[PDB]
């Protein structure tokens, strides 16, 4: 009984298409991460600015654009998991995606395939824009279009299309044909390197000119066979269509097959290809991908077309063409002399984003499955060309491993004062898969760099002032002691007089184009010159609470609820004038008012209608929750943000109408429309609830009157709860938002409280709240240029400025790229990172992909020994000890060739069994990854991290890995886990628990025969889950005094297990084991149940289809924020190959049943994006109590407050108080020792 | 708390009473060997019985020399074996 | 100290659960033997690369020292050992790790006609040339020696998907579904006018196929003793029957007649491929991980590997002189990496997956020593075909 939340949302760019979708104005680069479709508008500078982000409940397997009639903005087509086409029109009015048609094929496909369907059902679009096919493995769906939107869809096996076509290698639609044409590249007899000796030239390529004849009930498909090619290289895997005809990108051979059929020319790419124009290339390049990414660009204003192909090793290959007959056919590796694609690998999708009406000087986005998804600019095309990294989209690679560890809190005191992230751990990933692989510190909190830190006495609110841009005068105040003392630039008091120093000031700021100073003290407003002297004083009958300032205006809200707006007399700027505000709001009950300058309701105004200029409008929040506003020249015509009392997805501005619908339920404490992001300063209405809940609406560039928030996208995590739930986050320090136009270029909204939040928009993403340090924050003030001073609850003010050097502020959690692979040595691919608390430092096992040497136990190579050919990628591992204070690699302990540290864990192994002195040792399970027929070699390497004398120059190098014990043992050491003071390592089908003695003599003590290979092992005290590579997993108890590895329960459903890990939730324990089939299986050990057979058969209670193969699942404690922790509960934080990080946070059976009522009520009542029912989606074939997609629960959080309270089936509050318990489960990382 | 490796041997389970009855294995790994218990009789010797907080050594585990058959995962006598079912090199005939 | 041919998937699985743990896709192997690292372990390959884990490379011939006629062959589901039945009535146990025999268990009083492990990968039913069957632990200890299993010698065992009940068949015309946990027969299967030569249980749904000398496969229901459909497509006698152990979507049945058929339980009991070999087929086994891939074997040896998505009319890979004599029994380890097969020549041959380059790949009729020292430290060897 669990919830699944993406802690870090997916980031690996799998698919991307640059065609008008959101807006017809600019060419929009849609980018599929894996479940998150994000629409970017590339600028002339290249930087991708996100217009609209969409989170689909289900993996976007493949995407394409089909143009729709009557409208310029082209419809989208995405595939969800195994064969599930979703047609998507972007509705301009709602600014969200509506499904035109959903097409389930998974059912129809199983009824045609005799084999299991391939997980990645690949989609193909036709250039004629008439029929888009979806093929799995020899089985094809055809989705025709009328030129309703979609014609009734057919499903047919390739044997129905062509007489042969026995197993499809790749289909692609071909260029320039009147009626649409597929080109089925297939093998009748299947052939790999091994079948090559008997079957020669055994790939058949057939072009079939389809006759898509659609009837309104069901379509009939007859395929005219225009061309049949019989004898082609076995390796031909990808068909890429070019105007003259298809290119076939094979592993070793690359054959151009024209539209008429006959092979015009083929290029032998390397040494492995052999066969009619033959082109022999000695440049040993190979396309070892099953489907190689390839950007084909047509000619414009011409006979100049380009096709670029990409190796997995991330090399661009421009292929030359001459359409006439075909001459000039050769591949060319583009000279990447400035290695910027070195940091990337596994290119998944290339797309040209800027058309420039010319084939040369192209800007193209390449999405990578490893490195950052780069936007390149190719400047020329030669057979003075230079590529440049025009823009970057941050990709957290495949998150190879994941471990909690202190990256901050390593310094207990920084700049004198205590650390902002004191007693704060953060789960650090190992992103990247290649020469640009890097530790990614997936931080729970924004780690802010301190410029200046000073201790303060008896203060609560700070107001620094920049008299001429430079900060010169700082103001401190106290609510309790009743005093407001004024500091300086060098932080010295009374520098300076005539202030209301004896009473609590509420607001002090620059005024009248940085000449005057307004001090609003509780009872008396004041006006000052640059040098402080009282010029104008305004008295009030009631105590001033809410107060805002723009350049020529002050607004004050008194204790009664009455508001007063004041304008500066601009002619001399001395005295103050009362603004004749509309009398309509005097009857209204105002909670908080803010002066605002944005072009939000300028369309509704009589002056500058459709002009786009920031008219100064005074926003207010009514007690019945609606943002009312007006300009100075209002003429009693007041505007409102309509539908905030419900706070629904759309948020249009209209004229305010007063009646008797007044329900004083205040839930908008602070509201602000602010430009956000370092480059693309997008306006954002940002509601803050009295329950410390932040809602954030976007001002839409088209129709600026209408505001909209992506409810489906879970960008902003829930900071609070509306129905007084999570009161702990609001009752301590009052939640007040502070907008800063420049914090480090980045425009942010700081949110003060016990838990501080920072709304950071990056260009790459929707603006996200992040936890701002572990420390509480009382009040923020903008320190001298691109810096913000923040004061602690303990009154320790620190000038912070966000790091941008390697940080990224999308992915719904702030993350720090740590490139430890520097210039002098690149540790390509970082695997199985582990933190070591006894030394407070990280260990990561690098694994350089060495040229593999195929040899037995003897030094002689196996008989197929060839040196001229390019060798296969083997393994050359090694551990790096990294001290995270400096993040320099301290100690490199390399391993022999063919060796790879499959798993490495820091333990608490017992040194003496009687004494129970658990010294923290790391154990690296290295395995000599070799051929199947070579004897399996492996070694477990145990390391004690010792305080060594540091090198005279650099500090932090005061630790070195000490090889206390290593043993090159029979069988592959594929996993290590510390089972209660003893560590088990895997072997070939064996698991030996080793015990470490005080003499460092390590003896195996307990033994267990496992089914075929351990992928992953985890221990929960003296329990174990030893994951069998295809035979599910053994759940294993472990005894000591008589060392018995007692087999407790095999997983009944046997599956290719990916990463095991426990999730306990009290009482009976549950195990999450992920699959090769991207599927979490939660199995509980229930020996109480009779069907479970004494526990020996684990009851498979929940399956949950992920959006990626879970690379490393990892247990860490969860923060029970609302409730009290009687039993230490553990959530389950798993990485993803798509660069997501999920939490399988488990729940109480009461707690879950509340959310499962919500989930089932959200899916049914509220519509999803691609029409995809998440409960139906997150299921593949191995109890009716499913794991909950929190991505669909946080839709309840994004839901309209009226409908939200309606969905309660006393329980609404009880729901919220545990929805926070799921989102705040990661905040356990903010508690140390 | 201690977030980086909190494996926690002292976690309470619903199957903790079961694992004392069957398998003779409690959630405390290196718990002491209980007094007033002999392997020859079984649960009848101990006053606490099967739900004993301390551990119960089986006749197979107090046996001297290790099993060659169990070491290769195929001993006919899974219980009442004249050899040991504990893989320690101290008690080994090579 | 002494080196031996060690076909062990553990090393490739690392290479897999690295490539899978980084999303670095299953790299297409190139002809040169360095690429043998990227031959990922069988269940890594599905679809247009299944032909990789199709077993063609002769690995090892072994004989049980005493040289006895093997009645049945079944792998221990963990993939670790191959259990070899004996006409003497013993379980010879050739492990996968080295192709060396572990101790003979001496199972039954007479010859063990068949043995089969549970899908829970623990228990195994054996059988006899007398009536009896025995329930075994994976560590081989006779849990329930059911003496009065059948009036005649049993023929084939098969477990349910939940392995809570299993089917026996015999030289008696009737089948018995035994409720496994009690060791008593739940429902008897009244049908077939002649002896039930073989039977198999569908590995997902409740369905039991039954090869009979009545030349028909009746498809029984476990809940009630009646056949839901009787396939009448066979002519002489249905010799054996199986399913795809993975999905179960395809039932298969071999004949003592030249014919052989593969069916769909999914689609109205339709046949897909009526393959006829001039030399009569004897035994079949589906590739344990790759649906629509199996191996038939003939009276002329002829280890004929097939695919339902490559050639319906034809075998994919013929090994025409695999064994000297008629192959009686064959099984893949559920891993898929080794495919063991035994004949009435009293020798059990193991067949691994191919390795991208070897001159002895495709051997074809070896005169004196077909088992000519293949454990010589290395996988691949040069050429005529036999060594020493
Ligand atoms: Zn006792
Ligand atoms: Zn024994």
């Amino acid at each position: 009984m669990n919830v699944y939340d993406d802690v870090l949302d997916a980031t690996v760019v799998s698919h991307s298409l640059a065609t008008h979708f959101t807006t017809s104005d600019y060419e929009e680069l849609l980018v599929v991460r894996t479940n998150i479709l994000s629409v970017y508008r590339p600028t002339r500078d290249g930087k991708l600015y996100l217009t609209d982000e969409f989170k689909f409940h289900g993996l976007i397997t493949d995407i394409g654009l089909i143009p729709q009639k009557d409208s310029p903005l082209s419809c989208l087509l995405l595939c969800t998991g195994v064969a599930k086409i979703s047609i998507l029109k972007f509705n301009t009015l709602t600014n969200s995606i509506d499904t035109l048609s959903l097409h389930y094929y998974e059912g129809k496909f199983k009824g045609k395939s005799l084999v299991e369907l391939a997980k990645i059902s690949t989609l193909r679009m036709d250039p004629g824009s008439s029929c888009a096919l979806l093929f799995n493995n020899d089985i094809i769906a055809f989705l025709p279009f009328h030129v309703k939107f979609t014609a009734p869809s057919v499903v047919l096996v390739a044997s129905e299309l062509y007489e042969g076509a026995k197993n499809i290698i790749d289909i692609q639609f071909l260029k320039n044909f009147t009626k649409p044409t597929i080109a089925l590249l297939y093998q009748p007899k299947l052939v790999w390197a091994g079948n090559t000796t008997i079957s020669k030239l055994p790939t058949q390529y057939v072009i079939l000119t389809l006759n898509i004849q659609p009837a309104e009930s069901a379509t009939k498909i007859e395929s005219t066979t225009i061309a049949f090619v019989k004898e082609l290289p076995w390796d031909l895997h990808t068909i890429v269509p070019v105007s003259n005809g298809a290119i076939i990108v094979g592993t070793n051979e690359l054959a151009f097959l024209d539209n008429t059929g006959v092979l015009q020319s083929t290029v032998l790419l390397n040494s492995f290809a052999d066969k009619k124009i033959i082109n022999n290339s000695s440049l040993e390049i190979m396309f070892r991908e099953k489907n190689t990414t390839s950007i084909w660009i047509p000619s414009s204003k011409n006979n100049d077309e380009t096709l670029l192909l990409m190796d997995l090793k991330s090399n661009i290959y421009y292929i030359q063409m001459e359409a006439e007959l075909l001459i000039k056919f050769d591949i060319f590796k583009l000279p990447i002399v400035n290695d910027l694609l070195k940091e990337n690998s596994n290119p998944k999708c290339i797309t040209r984003l800027n058309a420039t009406n010319s084939n040369k000087n192209m800007d193209l986005f390449i999405g990578f499955g490893s490195g950052n998804a780069l936007v390149l600019r190719l400047n020329n095309l030669k057979s003075p060309f230079d590529i440049e990294l025009l823009s970057s989209l941050r990709n957290v690679g495949p998150i190879t491993s994941l471990t909690v560890g202190k990256v901050s809190s390593i310094d207990d005191v920084v700049k004198g004062l205590p650390n902002p992230n004191k007693n704060e751990y953060s789960l650090v990933a190992t992103s990247g898969n290649g020469s640009g692989s890097h530790l990614t510190v997936i931080q729970t909190s924004v780690q802010p760099e301190i410029e200046l830190a000073l201790k303060f006495i008896s203060i609560t609110q700070i107001w620094n002032l920049k008299i001429k841009g430079r900060d010169r005068y700082l103001i401190t105040t106290d609510s309790t002691k009743s005093r407001s003392d004024i500091y300086e630039s060098d932080n010295n008091f009374k520098l300076g007089g005539r202030l209301r120093r004896d009473a609590t000031t509420v607001y002090i700021s620059m005024f009248g184009e940085e000449k005057r100073i307004i001090q609003v003290t509780t009872n008396h407003l004041y006006l000052y010159d640059t040098h402080f002297r009282r010029l104008t004083t305004i008295k009030f009958d009631y105590e001033v609470i809410h107060v805002s300032v723009m350049d020529p205006y002050i607004l004050v809200t008194v204790s009664r609820g009455d508001i007063k707006i004041f304008e500066l007399e601009e002619k001399n700027k001395r005295k103050l004038l009362k603004v004749d505000l509309p009398e309509i709001l005097n009857e209204m009950v105002i909670t908080s008012g803010l002066i605002l300058k944005s072009n939000m309701c300028n369309e509704f105004l009589i002056g500058l209608s459709k002009s786009q200029e920031e008219q100064l409008l005074f926003t207010f929040v009514t007690a019945d929750n609606q943002i009312i506003f007006f300009t100075k020249d209002h003429n009693d015509r007041i505007f409102q943000l309509n539908g905030v009392d419900q706070l629904n997805e759309s948020l249009y501005i209209s004229t305010y109408q007063l009646g008797d619908e007044i329900v004083p339920d205040p839930s908008i404490k602070q509201v602000m429309i602010n430009k956000l992001g370092h480059d693309n300063k997008e306006e954002y209405l940002t509601i803050l609830t009295f329950g410390g809940e932040i809602y954030q609406y976007r001002k839409l560039p088209q129709r600026r009157s209408r505001f909209y928030r992506n409810v489906t996208r879970n960008d902003l995590a829930i900071t609070g709860a509306p129905d007084n739930a999570y009161a702990k986050g609001v009752s301590s320090i009052e939640r007040i938002m502070h907008y800063f136009p420049d914090y480090n270029g980045y425009s942010v909204i700081f949110v003060t409280g016990s838990v501080p939040y920072i709304l950071i928009k990056e260009d790459d993403s929707t603006p996200k709240i992040f936890k701002f340090g572990n420390i509480p924050l009382v009040s923020v003030t903008p320190w001298s240029e691109r810096s913000v001073m923040c004061v602690d609850d303990i009154k320790n003010a620190r000038v912070y400025t966000l790091t941008t050097d390697n940080m990224y502020y999308g992915n719904k959690l702030p993350l720090k790229q740590i490139k430890i692979s520097n210039v002098l040595d690149d540790y390509k691919t970082l695997q199985k990172l582990v933190y070591h608390e006894r030394a407070q430092l990280f260990l990561v096992s690098y694994c350089k992909r060495v040229p593999y040497e195929a040899l037995g136990e003897d030094g002689e190579k196996v008989i197929g020994y060839d040196e001229n050919v390019p060798h296969a990628e083997g393994f050359q591992s090694g551990i790096l000890l990294i001290n995270p204070k400096s993040w320099k690699v301290i100690d490199k302990i390399d391993f022999p060739k063919n060796s790879v540290v499959n798993e490495m864990r820091s333990s608490m192994i017992q040194i003496n069994s009687k004494t129970k002195r658990k010294r923290e040792y790391i154990i690296a399970g290295v395995a000599n990854a070799t051929t199947e027929d070579t004897p399996p070699t492996g070694a477990f390497h145990i390391y004690d991290v010792i305080e060594v004398v540091p090198e005279p120059g650099k500090p932090d190098t005061n630790y070195k890995l000490k090889e206390i014990f290593q043993e090159e043992v029979s069988g592959t050491v594929s996993t290590v886990c510390e089972v209660s003071g003893r560590f088990m390592i895997s072997q070939s089908q064996k698991v030996l628990v080793r015990d470490i003695q005080e003499d460092n003599s390590v003896i195996p003590v307990a033994f267990l025969d496992i089914p075929v290979f351990v992928t992953d092992s985890k221990s929960f005290g003296n329990l174990l889950i030893i994951g069998d590579a295809m035979q599910g997993f053994q759940f294993i108890g472990f005894d000591a005094e008589p060392y018995r590895m007692i087999s407790l329960g095999r997983s009944m459903s046997k599956f290719q297990t990916m990463s095991l890990e426990f999730l306990v939730n009290g009482g009976d324990m549950y195990f999450a084991a992920t699959d090769a089939d991207r599927n979490v299986h939660v199995l509980k050990y229930a020996p109480d149940e009779p069907n479970s057979l004494s526990g020996q058969r684990l009851v498979h209670c929940s399956s949950f289809t992920l959006h990626s193969t879970n690379s490393c699942m990892m247990l860490l404690p969860r923060n029970e924020e609302f409730g009290s922790p009687q039993v230490p509960s553990f959530q389950n934080v798993g990485g993803q190959v798509d660069g997501s990080v999920f939490k399988i946070v488990p729940l109480s059976e009461e707690k879950y049943r509340r959310l499962y009522v919500i989930q089932q009520q959200i899916i049914d009542r509220e519509l999803q994006l691609g029409g995809l029912n998440p409960r139906m989606e997150r299921l593949a074939n191995d109890s009716m109590r499913p794991m909950l997609d929190f991505n669909v629960i946080r839709r309840f959080c994004g839901l309209a407050i009226d409908r939200r309270k309606s969905i309660a089936q006393h329980a609404h509050f009880e729901a919220w108080r545990d929805i926070i318990n799921i989102e705040f489960s990661m905040r356990s990382l903010c508690q140390g020792k | 708390p201690s977030l980086i490796h909190p494996d926690t041997a002292k976690y309470p389970f619903k199957f903790e009473p079961f694992l004392r009855q069957e398998y003779s294995f409690s959630l405390d790994p290196d718990r002491p060997i209980c007094e007033f218990y002999n392997s020859r009789e079984g649960p009848k010797s101990c006053p606490r019985g099967p739900l004993c907080p301390k551990k119960h050594v089986l006749p197979i585990f107090q046996n001297k020399i290790v099993c060659r058959h169990w070491l290769r995962g195929l001993c006919k006598k899974n219980d009442q074996c004249e050899y040991l079912h504990e893989y320690n090199l101290r008690k080994m005939p090579e | 100290v002494t080196q031996r041919r060690s076909v062990d998937v553990s090393s490739p699985y690392i290479n897999l659960y690295y490539n899978r743990r980084h999303g670095l896709p299953n790299l297409v192997v190139e002809p040169e033997t360095s690429y043998t690292i990227d031959i990922m372990p069988p269940n890594a390959y599905r679809g247009r690369d299944r032909v990789i884990n199709l077993p063609s490379k002769f690995t090892h011939l072994s004989s049980n020292k005493v040289k006895h006629v093997i009645p049945a062959i079944q792998w221990t589901p963990e993939g670790r050992r191959l259990v070899v039945a004996t006409y003497s009535g013993e379980f010879s146990l050739w492990n996968a790790s080295s192709f060396t025999f572990e101790t003979l268990m001496q199972a039954h009083d007479s010859a063990v006609t068949t043995m089969k492990y549970s899908h829970d990968s623990d228990w195994m039913i054996s059988g006899d040339a007398d009536g009896m069957i025995k329930i075994w632990q994976p560590n081989f200890s006779m849990v329930k020696e059911i003496d009065a299993a059948h009036t005649e010698s049993i023929r084939d065992m098969a477990f349910s998907s939940n392995d809570s009940k299993f089917v026996t068949c015999s030289d008696d015309n009737i089948l018995k579904i035994w409720n496994f946990s009690n060791g008593k027969q739940e429902r008897v299967l009244s049908g077939h006018h002649w002896d039930v030569k073989s039977c198999d249980w569908h590995p997902e749904m409740g369905l039991i196929a039954s090869a009979s000398k009545d030349n028909l496969v009746k498809l029984w229901d476990p809940r009630s003793g009646n056949c839901i459909s009787s396939i009448l497509k066979f002519k002489h006698t249905v010799l054996k029957t199986r399913f795809q152990p993975t999905k179960g979507n395809l039932l298969m049945a071999i004949s003592k007649d030249k014919s052989c058929r593969v069916f769909d339980i999914r689609y109205s009991m339709k046949e897909l491929m009526c393959v006829r070999d001039e030399t009569d087929y004897m035994t079949l086994e589906w590739h344990p991980i790759n649906e629509s891939m199996f191996t038939l074997a003939c009276y002329d040896g002829s280890l004929k590997h097939f695919d339902l998505l490559q050639n319906l009319n034809e075998p994919i890979l013929t090994i025409p002189y695999a064994h000297d004599k008629c192959i009686t029994s064959l099984s893949y380890n559920p891993v898929g990496h080794i495919f063991a097969t035994a004949a009435k020549d009293r020798t059990i041959r193991f067949w691994t997956r191919a390795r991208p380059i070897d001159p002895n790949a495709y051997p074809t009729y070896n005169n004196k020593k077909i088992n000519g020292w293949f454990f010589g430290i290395n996988n691949d060897i040069n050429a005529x075909x036999x060594x020493x």
